[PDB]
């Protein structure tokens, strides 16, 4: 009923997605406290630099950059592995949450495998260009003038490099886990 | 003479750079190993295959050493048991 | 098979070996006791005392 | 916290 | 005529060098003696050989 119905591919899988998802709510968070974009004017013995900014106005560069530099998928990469989880979870979970369910099973369990490995197709194809595009440094050239005067600036995102690690990583699992649809797809397709 | 968003990005930066990967990450490293010999020793048992035979044989064990006939024996309803016994035997051999 | 004169019992399979000196290395009565069912006399006897 | 600057107005800061 | 920067960073320079490593050291040390202890005490149970 809960035990059995667990061959050692579907454990494999349900363990993977519980390490996934733990990667997930940790990337969440860490975007929760540390993710602050960092922001300060590009174009300009050794003295100091002052550029005589008061701190509002470092804030309003700040999110001003953050929203204008920081790509998009490098914001919301958190939020997409958690996101990616959560389907994974409820559709391995829907086989005993569907009310009719508790040949069509067959063919139900048959299309959730096609579905796992299309979306497991989908997010190696995907991520292979995405991964490489956040960065750690960035450069925006913002018309922020009249409001700070400049115009050019050179910011760091506090997680970036960090996010990348761990992306790089998940990667990995990624493809493990086709991996083990796709014996589970040669079971369904060599042994009929 | 620098304001305090210039300090912040000086820590930033040369934290990334200067400072050691293995420093940085060395905690987690020391946990994911930790979990590697917490799950390789648990896997002899999370592998079902070898887990049916290792909860039957913890059964006829537990039978067999409490049941009174055997140290009887050493001087009823375990003649069933015995069928068991030979069966298990036989099938883990 | 010195200790209580039963001749029966021989030896086992490596899995059985080996899984006997692990609990061996647990501990040698439980051994002792779950060795008495392998008996095949032991088996006639309880038969008999079933009849 | 809508963060708000005034506007209208080598290059330095424009402190205000 | 330091900014707070510099105040951090005497701080800790000066917390490394100076204070001797029993301050820094001395509530981990004492949970490592109480861990060691009450491992060793239970050791008596924890073996289950005589367990």
């Amino acid at each position: 009923a809960f035990r059995v119905l667990k061959p050692w591919w579907d454990v494999f899988t349900d363990y993977l997605s519980v390490a996934m998802l733990m990667i997930g709510v940790f990337g969440c968070t860490l975007q929760v406290m540390q993710d602050k974009i960092i922001c300060l004017p590009k174009r300009v013995e050794m003295k100091g630099l002052k550029t005589d900014l008061d701190l509002q106005q470092y804030s309003f560069i700040n999110q001003m950059c953050y929203e204008r530099a920081l790509h998009w998928y490098a914001k919301y990469f958190p939020y997409l592995v958690l996101i990616h989880t959560l389907v994974f979870m409820l559709c391995s979970n829907f086989w005993f949450k569907f009310p009719g369910s508790s040949d069509i099973l067959y063919a139900m369990y048959v299309r959730q495998t096609v579905l796992k490995v299309i979306k497991f197709l989908i997010i190696i194809a995907y991520n292979s260009a995405l991964v490489s595009k956040v960065q750690f440094t960035v450069d925006c050239n913002v018309d922020i003038q009249d409001m700070t005067g400049y115009k050019n600036f050179s910011c760091n995102h506090t997680m970036a490099h960090l996010f990348s690690k761990l992306s790089f990583c998940y990667l990995c699992f990624v493809s493990i886990y086709g991996l083990t649809c796709l014996y589970t797809l040669y079971w369904l397709f060599y042994r009929s | 003479d620098l304001d305090l968003q210039q300090y912040s990005f000086i820590n930033q930066m040369c934290y990334e750079r200067a400072l050691h990967w293995y420093a940085k990450y060395f905690p987690y490293l020391v946990l994911i190993h930790t979990l590697v010999f917490m799950l390789c020793s648990n896997f002899w048992f999370k592998f079902p295959g070898s887990s049916s035979k290792i909860e039957h044989f913890i059964s006829i064990l537990g039978k067999c050493f409490d049941s009174p006939w055997t140290t009887r024996a050493l001087s009823e309803q375990a003649k069933a048991l015995f069928e068991k016994v030979k069966k298990f035997r036989l099938h883990v051999e | 098979r010195q200790e209580t004169g039963i001749d029966d019992i021989p030896d086992v399979k490596n899995d059985f070996a080996f899984m006997l000196h692990m609990i061996d290395q647990y501990d040698p009565l439980y051994s002792k006791r779950f060795a008495v069912f392998l008996s095949e006399v032991s088996e006639n006897k309880l038969k008999q005392l079933n009849l």
